[PDB]
């Protein structure tokens, strides 16, 4: 049955959230997942991960990939359960 | 209901957050769907206008004043369906 | 001139066994609008919380959006 | 101002939610925030169904205590305003 994703809140404490685990999405329209991180000086700092609502840029995307070139906060979108566990980057 | 060509149509239009100046505070997505309702509507029994009858939310990854990243599912930011009053 | 009239509704009146709470909600409805055509339509909406059933004894609680009319205006 | 409330989900598992704890109610610009408790007092024993935040209802206005009003329902419900107000519930 429909959509479940990897969750992750870098700021979990102040926000009184879980730091990680898995989030189950609700919505019939498509259900995606995302991943936001930082790639500054040889270090990948996770920002957030969770359920993402019907964004076309996220359709038929089985792999979570960041397409933008020189960003401060990276982002990738994807369709398919737990697809956000792994994330890459191109341009 | 579609909108290709008269009657209560839902025109589909995309908008870049850059073309509005918001690209700096909004990380994702890069834009949204500014859809509107245009079309002629039958007569009542008073009047009837082609208005939205359905709103859907959008997910955003943006910075708030305190330079800290938020992810919220913004409600009613997309016009999904049009109908007559 | 366009005016926000206050119409309240009920649930057994229409779901009394479906929705646990509330019993009803201040719904409201929309007046005269001038010349391009103008109709007195809702311009502002509020969500409302609901405690009802899923489908088969499953209790749920969600904040349903655009269910209350807050402020009307001209198209 | 801010409003927090006791959270609860008897069905937290299938739903993949914490079973209890607090929940901070975030809401509308100038609208009021309340709290709710739902349960089933069927045997003489009380069953917690759910407990959480609640968005501006009038049935909750200015009620400092969570009191279930309706007589003999299959599912009791109570509405109150003011932090953690839903921890303690009753019927009347």
């Amino acid at each position: 049955e429909t959509r479940e994703c990897i969750y992750y809140n870098a700021n979990w404490e102040l926000e009184r959230t879980n730091q990680s685990g898995l989030e189950r999405c609700e919505g019939d329209k498509r259900l995606h997942c995302y991943a936001s991180w930082r790639n500054s000086s040889g270090t990948i700092e996770l920002v957030k991960k969770g359920c993402w609502l019907d964004d076309f840029n996220c359709y038929d995307r089985q792999e979570c990939v960041a397409t933008e070139e020189n960003p401060q906060v990276y982002f990738c979108c994807c369709e398919g359960n737990f697809c956000n566990e792994r994330f890459t980057h191109l341009p | 209901l579609e909108c290709d060509g008269n009657i209560c149509c839902k025109k589909q239009f995309f908008v870049s957050f850059k073309d509005i100046g918001w690209n700096d505070w909004i990380i994702a997505p890069s834009g949204y769907h500014a859809n509107y309702c245009e079309g002629e509507c039958p007569s009542h029994i008073l009047k009837s206008c082609c208005v939205p009858t359905k709103l859907r939310p959008m997910s955003m990854l943006y910075y708030d004043d305190g330079q800290n990243i938020i992810k919220k599912d913004i409600q009613n930011m997309i016009v999904e369906e049009c109908g007559c009053s």
